[PDB]
RNA sequence: AGCCAGGAUGUUGGCUUAGAAGCAGCCAUCAUUUAAAGAAAGCGUAAUAGCUCACUGGUCGAGUCGGCCUGCGCGGAAGAU
RNA sequence: GAUGUCGGCUCAUCACAUCCUGGGGCUGAAGUAGGUCCCAAGGGUAUGGCUGUUCGCCAUUUAAAGUGGUACGCGAGCUGG
């Protein structure tokens, strides 16, 4: 069993996705044709990392995952790199709105009593990259 | 084991014991930690 | 202390005999004897045995916790058995029993043929499995230790004689 | 390595080291290192204990040294006979009496301070003890 | 809270004071007001444990000698040079 | 102190690298549902898997823990007819 | 009112802080061979070239060519460089 953070659009390039789960024993070209039946739906390049409940010899059926938060932050900042240590340099402080438009992402699949609480965890990665609120 | 005048617990799993008038350290996790006072 | 102050309960079918310090217990597995230290009053007062110190002996309670554990192992030992297993690891390692002898083959030029004591019995469901049975707890760890001593498990591959209890820590050889 | 900038005289009599100390209370910090024993503390010893202090604590708090090696010690070099004048100054010692606070520290918790002084104390030739500030 | 149960010193000075500290008592003195000074010997560990607290050297304290409850403040304290012991206390009345 | 159970949500936190996933190092070092969980203790993995403490509890029924003051002892302690 | 001093030779003897052999723990000990420490003084422990040499360098050996004490062991035993 070998895992790597696999592309949704590309299947069987040899370094990054060949070992990914086409070499686990999952059908990569029916994961990433069935998952790509699901990432024919998904936005242009969200690595939405599912949990694999799979078999060895060409059979499969997958459970699914919620799309990321870390990949979706850097859009309106105008940058595609990162700091060595945030809270000294920031990548342009962004709105609640985009941190709340990323809070649209992990809402449908949590168990809270009062749903306001999870706006804190979305900003355990915010200060940890520089995305502090006004 | 290592034999020295000063014998000490080097980890939690170490244990002091006196066996024939000799302070020793036994460790279940690291044989490097075995010590005899001497 | 807590060990001594918990009484030794004897179940049905174990005849006990207190001749002062010298004390023996009889069972289906067989007679077992002990000669306790002078600092231990041992008493029949029930269908149990009780352990406490004899005034005039500083050790005292220490011996009584010892004595308690011993008889408990004896009382258990005569009714039910003590059984230590030993698993052999090694491509060409194997064991066989001939009656009161275990003929071990452990990668030696000579053959290892270990002789058992009076009340220990060894079987082998597998070429690489020894299974002792005996009333005494001390003799069966002494025998299992001796058998373990011929080929004590080496760390790298875990090759040798191991107790099946034994968990062996494996290390990797010096790089390059 | 501490040493007087200037001294009135080059060489001092051997003297004696009797009595209890002055500078017996912690005066500048919260915690201190107090001598129990008696004996000379050389400048090299004081610097080594100080080096070990300031590293057990990393840029944390403040450290004071309450002793100063102001006494010059002499040695005749190897293969010189007795006499022919007093020897040459080789090192500087502070005379220590039982009770002398040797170093003081604040700005760190106690527990780090117990550990800092334990390492420093290993460098010194005198029994020591941890001590705390006292009110009135 | 601090109620020190004290006795009166029958002999004074160095020999007598050392004889006390060898017996887990230490000398002390009460002064102030216009009453004459009063030399007391205290039990060491009793006073030792109480002066560990902070409100021993700031609040009013009371010393009982011959039954009489004498109120005081702690004024000066002679500590041992290199031990957690006590040589002498000055108590001022208040 | 013995003896049963869990270690999760963002998430492979970010950087780097051929890959760094709690566990190379580096900065954020806060959340989260909750009875609980250090952005993770060393092991371990090429790296993840895995391993398990911290973590909070249940059943168990009398003392237990670890610092200070000291007393007497222990080690530290090898030499030549 | 004398205790002959370097090295060699002959003969040695003790100590062990052990060079080999023996027994062992840790190893960044796969094996072979090592490293380090612990126990052990029973026995064993070079020939030559150069130099008065001790020593040392070099050549070639050996399982190893141990370290020290004995008036830097030994000239009423030899030598006398
Ligand atoms: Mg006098
Ligand atoms: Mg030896
Ligand atoms: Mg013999
Ligand atoms: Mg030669
Ligand atoms: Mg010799
Ligand atoms: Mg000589
Ligand atoms: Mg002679
Ligand atoms: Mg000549
Ligand atoms: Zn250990």
């Amino acid at each position: 069993y070998v895992k790597l953070q696999v592309a949704a659009g590309m299947a069987n390039p040899s370094p990054p996705v060949g070992p990914a789960l086409g070499q686990q024993g999952v059908n990569i070209m029916e994961f990433c044709k069935a998952f790509n039946a699901k990432t024919d739906s998904i936005e242009k390049g969200l690595p939405i990392p599912v949990v694999i409940t799979v078999y060895a010899d060409r059979s499969f059926t997958f459970v699914t995952k919620t799309p990321p938060a870390a990949v979706l932050l850097k859009k309106a900042a105008g940058i595609k790199s990162g700091s060595g240590k945030p809270n000294k340099d920031k990548v342009g402080k962004i709105s609640r709105a985009q941190l709340q438009e990323i809070a649209q992402t992990k809402a449908a699949d949590m168990t809270g009593a009062d749903i306001e609480a999870m706006t804190r965890s979305i900003e355990g990665t915010a200060r940890s990259m520089g995305l502090v609120v006004e | 084991m290592k034999v020295r005048a000063s014998v000490k617990k080097l980890c939690r799993n170490c244990k002091i014991v006196k066996r024939d008038g000799v302070i020793r350290v036994i460790c279940s996790a690291e044989p490097k930690h075995k010590q005899r006072q001497g | 202390s807590r060990v001594a102050k918990a009484p030794v309960v004897v179940p049905a079918g174990v005849d006990v005999k207190i001749n002062g310090q010298v004390i023996t217990i009889k069972g289906k597995n067989g007679e077992l004897t002990r000669t306790l230290n002078d600092a231990v009053e041992v008493k029949h007062a029930d269908n149990t045995l009780t352990f406490g110190p004899r005034d005039g002996y500083a050790d005292g309670w220490a011996q009584a916790g010892t004595a308690r554990a011993l008889l408990n192992s004896m009382v258990i030992g005569v009714t039910e058995g003590f059984t230590k297993k030993l698993q052999l690891v090694g491509v060409g390692y194997r064991a066989a029993v001939k009656g009161n002898v275990i003929n071990l083959s452990l990668g030696f030029s000579h053959p290892v043929d270990h002789q058992l004591p009076a009340g220990i019995t060894a079987e082998c469901p597998t070429q690489t499995e020894i299974v002792l049975k005996g009333a005494d707890k001390q003799v069966i760890g002494q025998v299992a230790a001796d058998l373990r001593a011929y080929r004590r498990p080496e760390p790298y591959k875990g090759k040798g004689v191991r107790y099946a209890d034994e968990v062996v820590r494996t290390k990797e050889a010096k790089k390059k | 390595m501490l040493q007087p900038k200037r001294t009135k005289f080059r060489k001092m009599h051997k003297g004696r080291n009797r009595g209890l100390a002055q500078g017996t209370d912690v005066s500048f910090g919260s915690f201190g290192l107090k001598a129990v024993g008696r004996g000379r503390l050389t400048a090299r010893q004081i610097e080594a204990a100080r080096r070990a202090m300031t590293r057990a604590v990393k840029r944390q708090g403040k450290i004071w040294i309450r002793v100063f090696p102001d006494k010059p010690i002499t040695e005749k070099p190897l293969a010189v006979r007795m006499g022919k004048g007093k020897g040459n100054v080789e090192y500087w010692v502070a005379l220590i009496q039982p009770g002398k606070v040797l170093y003081e520290m604040d700005g760190v918790p106690e527990e780090l301070a117990r550990e800092a002084f334990k390492l420093a104390a290993a460098k010194l030739p005198i029994k020591t003890t941890f001590v705390t500030k006292t009110v009135m | 809270m601090f109620t020190i149960n004290a006795e009166v010193r029958k002999e004074q000075g160095k020999g007598a004071s050392r004889r006390l500290r060898a017996a887990n008592k230490f000398p002390a003195i009460i002064y102030g007001g216009k009453e004459a000074p009063l030399a007391i010997e205290l039990d060491h560990d009793k006073v030792m444990n109480m002066q560990a607290k902070a409100e021993f050297y700031s609040e009013v304290l009371t010393i009982v000698v011959d039954g009489k409850e004498i109120k005081v403040k702690a004024q000066d304290v002679q500590r041992h040079p290199y031990k957690p012991k006590l040589q002498h206390i000055d108590f001022v009345r208040a």
